[PDB]
């Protein structure tokens, strides 16, 4: 059926911290896997891009070990960037 | 057994008085009469009113017949439940419940709504003022609120080139639809502004809300092109409403003033059903074999602690039990004293 | 030496204790007030028209009260004929009314200057009966010129016996306008009742903003809700920090 | 600089409704125009999709004069599909 | 995390306290053993914060 960015940017950053949380005091080794984990899970417009790629970003660029919460919950605001290129 | 009533008339009540005495003419039994003793006053001050209110009541009367404001509205109903005396009135009806109080006129919330959902208005404005008070304010703000309207509420009473802006910021946002809830000067007034500035312009819809909407003047508008919607309490088809305009267009200016007329102002019929009802009661009272005939003296109003004489709530009751066909229609109130099983007409202005 | 009148509502005690308060801290060798106090029931216009008579036929120089918005027009217009000075807290008058002096400052522009400084596009309002539809009239202009939008929803005819059901019914439904945004214009009370409501059902959390349109706003108890992270904003008529304040709360809290 | 799909998405949701709130009573067939009003306001990833194509269509294929608010908070929810193509 | 050893006086701040860790640590799913009246003063707690 039809797909919302929206719904999939949502799903998207769940589905990540969901992740992350299986991993700790590695996390930010480990936050692209786990957005790939999103990205194969929640699916994407862009298997390259993924589906949100700007918080996939925000988070390689903030998770710190044992810093996962806080990270997640101001990187689930960010902008996606855009699904397509 | 002869029976006194108060009235209250405030300066520019001419054909409410006259339809007033034209009811105590017309309706007449031999075994009693009314003895109305009439107080001209303003009624917007509340001095006024309490002092004439307490000067009704210490001259032993049985019940009392006027009108009240915004402001001294209160008053009476405080005075009025305080000293057990029955209030008649045409005037606006009062949000919530007040014992001793008969208020003539229909609550116009329910036909207004009803009408609002007719038209199937999902967005629209509404200008209303403080005259006869916020509650149908209240009522469209809740019903909005639940419906999920848009509703537009703007104070015209508190104000020319307001009503100009006010008007083009609505032609931007597209709003036609428009309620004028206001006294019959106030719309006249507006309606005069939306002509001057040509908002009459086809496409606009407007809702006069009151009783009165063919008991002013349409001829304004009526050539417009806007659509306008109203209320009607009074079918002046129906045989009694055409035998009372039969015998009032026929009487003498010099006796009763305004009376020449085809028509009658809604204020004016609710005063003439007043005078009806108010003879049922009391007919009712002495058919009943109650004898009604005032104890002791009033005394002073103000005399504390209060004196309400008890016999006086059978009055009260002789008069929400009345049930009786007059020219607002079906005439019928409810323990708290407002009217019941009342049918309001909705009306619309076309090219005929 | 003076008379002055004392009309108090029924249930009104901080009032008149920091009445006499004032009383005892004011009152000069020159000359003292002598108040000759009375409770009533404010609501009651009769009641109150019959007060002020009282205490006019004794022959005051001067009378110190409250008003409901049923009263108010009995009060301006028996002073304003008998010309006979009228002072109390209670809310202002929406028009020019003589022989009326009223303590309490207008809040109308204050709360206007708020919701622009939080740039409120959209947002809901709970208003009631007591303190006037007045901010309400105002609130609802303001947004029709701002393009605000408000959503009117009265507390006040809301009975004691029904109010927790209700309350929950009603922010049920503004949950899912999905309106975060609220104001509370309300007494004291009905402020504690709604917030409480507000923490139970959680709506205090994170993301919420409420604004208290009561002039105390650290006169209630707000303790409660204070720990829940959603953003709160009221105002203050009276500040603590300065120095007539603190020594009069020093005076007072003994 | 950043662009969210899914802000996106309520903006143009919201600028269609708004702008259907100045054609009422003729709505159903404003439709169309005034998403493209949205698009052109909030900006969209593909020129040719809009903002939200799902939207659209579930609102073009529901509106009916004074019908808007009931057909808006019906159709606002749907899923915006794919954005790109 | 044993709760009984609590202080009576510093008990709202040590509290406010012990669930901020537990939101460090992301901890959703709490279970609660103890007394009833124990149990009153940590879920009064909980709600308090917005838990
Ligand atoms: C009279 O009014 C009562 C009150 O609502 C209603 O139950 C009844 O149906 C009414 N009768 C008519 C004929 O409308």
């Amino acid at each position: 059926g039809p797909a919302d960015c929206c719904r999939m940017k949502e799903c998207c950053t769940d589905r990540v911290n969901e992740c992350l949380q299986r991993y700790s005091g590695r996390e930010d080794k480990f936050v692209s896997f786990c957005y790939q984990e999103a990205t194969v899970t929640c699916g994407s417009f862009n298997e390259i891009v993924g589906c949100c790629y700007g918080y996939q970003m925000c988070m390689i660029r903030v998770v710190k070990p044992n810093s996962l919460s806080g990270a997640h919950e101001a990187c689930k605001t960010v902008s996606c960037g855009n699904p397509c290129a | 057994n002869s029976i006194q009533i108060g009235g209250l008339f405030p300066r520019g009540a001419d054909q409410e008085y006259s339809a007033f005495r034209v009811g105590m003419v017309q309706f007449s039994t031999s075994e009693f009469r009314l003895t109305p003793h009439i107080d001209n006053l303003e009624v917007a001050n509340s001095f006024a009113v309490t002092n004439a209110f307490c000067s009704q009541f210490s001259r032993g009367v049985y019940a009392i017949f006027g009108f009240y404001d915004k402001k001294s509205v209160n008053t009476i109903t405080s005075f009025c439940g305080t000293l057990h005396v029955s209030f008649i009135t045409p005037s606006f009806p009062t949000d919530g419940t007040h014992p001793f109080v008969i208020q003539m006129r229909p609550d116009l919330k329910g036909a207004l709504l009803s009408l609002i959902e007719y038209y199937q208005w999902d967005k629209f404005a509404y200008l209303y003022d403080s005259d006869r008070g916020l509650s149908t304010l209240q009522a469209v703000l809740d019903s909005a609120a639940e419906k999920k309207w848009q509703v537009t509420a703007i104070n015209v009473g508190n104000i020319d080139e307001t009503y100009r802006s006010l008007f083009q910021d609505l032609e931007l946002k597209g709003e036609r639809r428009v309620i004028l809830d206001c006294e019959r000067d106030k719309v006249n007034d507006i309606v005069d502004q939306v002509i001057t500035i040509g908002k009459h312009v086809k496409g606009y819809h407007y809702i006069i809300a009151n009783l009165g909407f063919t008991d002013g003047d349409l001829l304004k508008i009526q050539f417009g092109g806007a659509e306008v919607s109203g209320f009607q309490i009074v079918d002046y088809d129906d045989s009694l409403v055409s035998k009372f305009i039969e015998r009032w267009s026929t009487l003498e200016e010099k006796e009763y003033p305004g009376a020449h007329t085809a028509t009658i102002k809604y204020t004016s019929a609710l005063t003439y059903d007043a005078v009806q009802v108010m003879t049922e009661a009391f007919r009712n009272l002495r058919k009943q074999r109650i004898e009604i005939s005032r104890r002791g003296n009033a005394g002073d109003c103000l005399a504390n602690p209060a004196v309400p004489w008890g016999q006086g709530v059978e009055i009260e009751r002789a008069l929400k039990q009345v049930q009786v066909e007059g020219l607002s229609g079906n005439i019928k109130f409810d323990q708290n004293g407002k009217r019941i099983n009342y049918t309001i007409n909705i009306m619309e202005l076309k090219t005929n | 030496s003076i008379q002055i009148g004392g009309l108090f509502p029924r249930g009104a005690d901080q009032e008149y204790s920091a009445f006499r308060v004032g009383m005892v801290q004011f009152s000069t060798s020159e000359f003292r007030l002598t108040p000759h106090i009375d409770n009533l029931e404010v609501a009651n216009s009769f009641a109150v028209t019959n007060a002020f008579c009282s205490q006019f036929s004794r022959g005051v120089y001067a009378i110190f009260g409250f008003y409901d918005k049923k009263s108010v027009n009995t009060i301006t217009s028996f002073c304003g004929t008998l010309h006979v000075s009228f002072i109390t807290p209670s809310f202002p008058t929406d028009g020019t009314h003589p022989f009326v002096i009223q303590m309490r400052p207008d809040l109308k522009g204050a709360l206007l200057s708020l919701i622009e400084y939080y740039q409120w596009d959209k947002f809901a309002y709970l208003y009631d009966s007591d303190r006037g539809l007045s901010t309400l009239q105002a609130v609802l202009d303001s947004a029709a010129e701002k393009k605000w939008q408000v959503t009117a929803i009265n507390v006040g005819n809301i009975n004691n016996d029904k109010k927790d059901e209700t309350y929950r019914s009603l922010f049920q439904d503004l949950e899912l306008k999905g309106e975060r945004r609220v104001i509370l214009d309300c007494e004291r009370d009905k402020v504690n009742d709604i917030v409480d409501q507000v923490i139970t059902i959680g709506k205090h959390v994170k993301g919420y903003h409420y604004i208290i349109a009561n002039l105390g706003f650290t006169d209630g108890d707000l303790l409660k809700i204070q720990f829940g992270g959603a953003e709160v904003s009221g105002f203050q008529i009276v500040d603590y920090d300065d120095s007539l304040v603190s020594k009069f709360i020093e005076r007072w809290s003994t």
